[PDB]
């Protein structure tokens, strides 16, 4: 069973690849759309006790205005991690200069650690995913329209041309899979773009909650 | 006619092929930056 597992790597990579496209941090053509087989040639077919096993396969990328903020991933060999296999990574990030990352988990995280993602978050805001939560860019389905992460400028504008408080807004909340993808704050407005039935195209505009 | 449409396909394919291996030469120096900070962890 290491086909399936390579296949598996493989569609969490590009999926980890087009989800920081989205956000913002800069990576190439090349990564951003390869085969199966640049993966399996590049990090070497055998992931059970071989070549590509985990960390040291984990993306480090950098946003594209400017080359001072960057996102690590960080793909855990542990089915259920713990506090003292994340404060490793924790380790690794202050001893960088870098802020915040992705933890893309294997099975269920313990409740201790997500208590941790929560206790040092305003110094580094560092989220996880699941392993079965990317084997897909749910971006990409029909359902889902295009959401667009509004800068504060553009909020202001917003807010000033309609003459409505932030709180009036139709709302959304941090832990579904939208908001969750894009990886946003609260008091943060996100445009939504949609065909309408009705006349052509309608925005509208969640704020997080 | 076909002057200005071949000389504007020209521009385009120079400033896009342009553009991109910028944006590959950009990706390999932090391609060899996160090989070093990455190598450790």
């Amino acid at each position: 069973d290491d086909e399936e597992e390579t296949y598996r790597l493989w569609k969490i990579r590009k999926t980890i690849m087009q989800l920081c496209h989205d956000r913002g941090y800069l990576v190439t053509q090349d990564e951003l759309d390869q085969t199966l087989e640049e993966f399996k040639a590049q990090f070497g077919d055998k992931p059970s006790e071989g070549r590509p096993r985990r960390t040291d396969l984990t993306v480090l990328v950098a946003h594209n205005d400017d080359p001072t903020d960057q996102m690590f991933v960080f793909f855990p060999e542990e089915p259920k991690v713990g506090i003292k296999t994340i404060k490793v990574y924790c380790q690794r990030m202050q001893e960088e200069n870098i802020t915040r990352a992705l933890i893309v988990v294997q099975q269920g995280m313990t409740p201790s650690a997500k208590q941790s993602l929560v206790d040092m978050a305003p110094k580094y805001i560092l989220e996880q995913f699941l392993q079965q939560e990317l084997l897909i860019n749910i971006t990409e389905h029909e359902l889902v329209p295009e959401h667009v992460v509004m800068t504060k400028e553009e909020v202001t504008e917003l807010l000033a041309r309609y003459k409505l408080r932030e709180n009036q807004l139709p709302r959304i909340q941090a832990g579904d899979p939208v908001a969750r993808y894009f990886g946003i704050k609260r008091g943060q407005v996100v445009k939504i773009i949609r065909p309408s039935e009705t006349a052509g195209r309608y925005i509208t505009y969640r704020l997080v909650q | 006619l076909r002057q200005k449409l071949l000389k504007e396909q020209e521009e385009k394919r120079l400033r896009e092929k342009e553009e991109q291996k910028k944006l590959l030469e950009q990706r390999a120096q932090y391609v060899e930056k996160t090989k070093n900070i990455l190598m450790f962890t």
